[PDB]
């Protein structure tokens, strides 16, 4: 998650939009032992 | 009489197995949640591809 | 209830990043409804909505 | 992207481990119930 936020800052500095965010919380679900985070992060990297 | 109390022991054992299959971690609700979440992510990723 | 609240949280994170004029709202919410109401099909979740 | 696919490998391994331990616990439960049942059938044979 830290490295994906690094990439999001790189996107926010390449093109000029500070308000535009892509990484949303809720990818980790502790009540189900955190299964399926890779899907959410891969989808969100695809959106970026 | 011993046959009857043996059958009641079998019934209580069946109740124990059913409570185990409900209260264990990977139960049916887990797979329902996974299939829903994975289906939504899969459809959106299909559109991007 | 915390279970219906879990439904709310899952649909909230799920249908986050939505636009109305991109696609139908019902088809977007249909997988989470099909999973949380444990429905087998997606046209059934369309039907009940 | 390399980090995310590493994470999704961990997710697959964790899914397999969870299903495997649930199968093992179910097996041990079946064995203990068989032990109780064989005690009852021994008492019935004595009465015979």
């Amino acid at each position: 998650v830290a490295r994906c936020l690094m990439a999001e800052q790189a996107y926010r500095w390449e093109t000029n939009d500070s308000s535009a965010r892509f990484i949303k919380p809720g990818a980790w679900q502790g009540t189900y032992a955190g299964l399926l985070a890779g899907e959410t992060l891969m989808l969100n990297l695809a959106q970026m | 009489v011993l046959q009857k109390t043996g059958l009641k022991t079998q019934q209580e054992q069946t109740q124990a197995q059913l409570a185990f299959l409900q209260r264990k971690f990977s139960n049916q609700a887990l797979y329902n949640w996974l299939r829903g979440r994975l289906a939504a992510i899969y459809f959106q990723f299909y559109d991007l591809v | 209830t915390p279970e219906i609240q879990n439904l709310l949280d899952t649909v909230y994170n799920g249908l986050q990043n939505f636009d109305k004029n991109k696609t139908k709202l019902l088809a977007a919410i249909a997988p989470y409804i099909a999973a949380t109401l444990q429905l087998p099909s997606e046209n059934v979740a369309h039907s009940i909505l | 992207r390399s980090m995310v696919t590493q994470l999704i490998q961990f997710g697959s391994t964790l899914q397999n481990i969870i299903e495997r331990q649930d199968a093992e616990s179910l097996n041990a439960l079946l064995q203990n119930q068989a032990k109780e049942l064989i005690l009852t059938t021994l008492s019935i044979q004595d009465k015979t």
